[PDB]
């Protein structure tokens, strides 16, 4: 299925996934068409970071579902 | 000094603490924890330790401590001293928060103050194929990078983009297909978490720290899809998380007009200190320090959201709680 992922630009990109795919799935995804690592990934959908070991059906994230892409400033 | 007090620095829990006097200051949401029944096994219960803290807040005259709360999370002293992103902190703690007000007499708290309602329009440019998501959000994610102020980052949230080449659209019956894709506001909460875009990955995380104003009033309906000429969406300034460092570490401290009546303080872990407009908001723009996270309150709600609160709205079985346990 084709969700979106707004990325650290604010520019949408297209995400092929699976309902199976875990959270690392979808954070390897977006390494391999962004190039972020994945230990630097949050991913936030409707007010909730998805979290390594969820699956994206845990989620009820379907087509056409946007993840907000982020990193993090530590302090 | 100023009438409020700060919070004692664990270690690197500069984060909490901003975030908590963000929270503390919500003073709807404050109210609602009080109001959460932890009649719940001692400093095993997140409630608990949030009823502990903004009580603490409310009535001591010292720096309040944060012991229990960071115990309620699961955390051994030695995560005390690693150093988080306030806005991690806030997507999980609120998460808890709300779950754990499910079935009682705050449930649906959290996204009424918090939770708005995004539209995203997809258009195919060469077949007849349109469609339509609506997503709940609790905070939103404002690009920073070219844009001078928070008007041109909404301005550009909601301008349209093709989705071409490989983004194109999966259309359906239509396989992918180019296509343009705009996002609108449905709705925007009471209290509006922006989180400023401040980051940009030489294989490393570099933090941006480009100027970006900010407005101590800000008017949103040009990114709604209908206005409603009852209650414009008019927004007020109440909260600027400051971070100040890189990526790997640095330091966070969060300046508040609490009453929303344009007196202003800063919190820096344990010192509270009054401050001027000019200091919470130009002096934050960026151009090391700068604003991460901004709060506003929309103008309509302000008088119910930060409603005064006092003793009668704690309820006395927690106050004989909270007092017996020494």
């Amino acid at each position: 299925m084709q969700i979106f992922v707004k990325t650290l630009t604010g520019k949408t990109i297209t995400l092929e996934v699976e309902p199976s795919d875990t959270i690392e799935n979808v954070k390897a995804k977006i390494q391999d068409k962004e190039g972020i690592p994945p230990d630097q990934q949050r991913l936030i959908f409707a007010g909730k970071q998805l979290e390594d070991g969820r699956t994206l059906s845990d989620y009820n994230i379907q087509k056409e579902s946007t993840l907000h892409l982020v990193l993090r400033l530590r302090g | 000094h100023t009438g409020y007090v700060g919070l004692k620095n664990q270690g690197a829990t500069c984060y909490m603490n901003s975030l908590l006097q963000t929270l503390f200051f919500t003073n709807q949401l404050r109210k609602a924890v009080y109001m959460m029944p932890t009649e719940d096994d001692s400093s095993k219960s997140v409630p608990l330790a949030l009823q502990r803290v903004f009580y603490e807040l409310q009535h001591s005259d010292k720096p309040v401590g944060t012991k229990k709360l960071t115990k309620s999370f699961g955390w051994e002293t030695l995560d005390s001293f690693m150093q988080h992103d306030v806005q991690e902190l806030c997507r999980v703690l609120l998460d808890n928060v709300e779950n754990k007000m499910k079935g009682t007499c705050v449930e649906g708290t959290i996204p009424k103050l918090f939770r708005g309602k995004m539209v995203s329009y997809i258009q195919c440019k060469e077949v007849d194929y349109r469609s339509d998501r609506r997503e709940d959000y609790y905070d939103i994610q404002l690009s920073i990078k070219g844009k001078k102020n928070i008007f041109e980052s909404f301005v550009d949230y909601v301008a349209v983009e093709q989705l071409d080449g490989d983004n194109k659209y999966d259309a359906g019956e239509h396989g992918l297909q180019e296509a343009e894709k705009g996002v609108k506001f449905l709705t925007l909460p009471p209290v509006l978490h922006l989180q400023l875009m401040r980051f940009m990955y030489t294989d490393q995380n570099i933090k941006i720290n480009d100027r970006f104003e900010f407005p101590e009033q800000l008017p949103l309906d040009e990114f709604l899809q209908k206005t409603d000429p009852k209650d414009p969406a008019n927004y007020i300034l109440h909260a600027v998380l400051v971070h100040s460092g890189d990526n790997h570490g640095g330091h966070y401290v969060v300046y508040l007009n609490p009453k929303g009546d344009g007196k202003w303080c800063k919190f820096d872990d344990d010192v509270v200190s009054r401050c001027t407009k000019e200091e919470a908001i130009e002096h934050n723009y960026g151009g090391c320090t700068n604003a991460y996270m901004l709060v506003y309150i929309r103008e309509s709600k302000l008088s119910e959201v930060l409603q005064a609160v006092t003793d009668h709205d704690i309820p006395q079985q927690l106050v004989e709680r909270l007092q017996e346990e020494k």
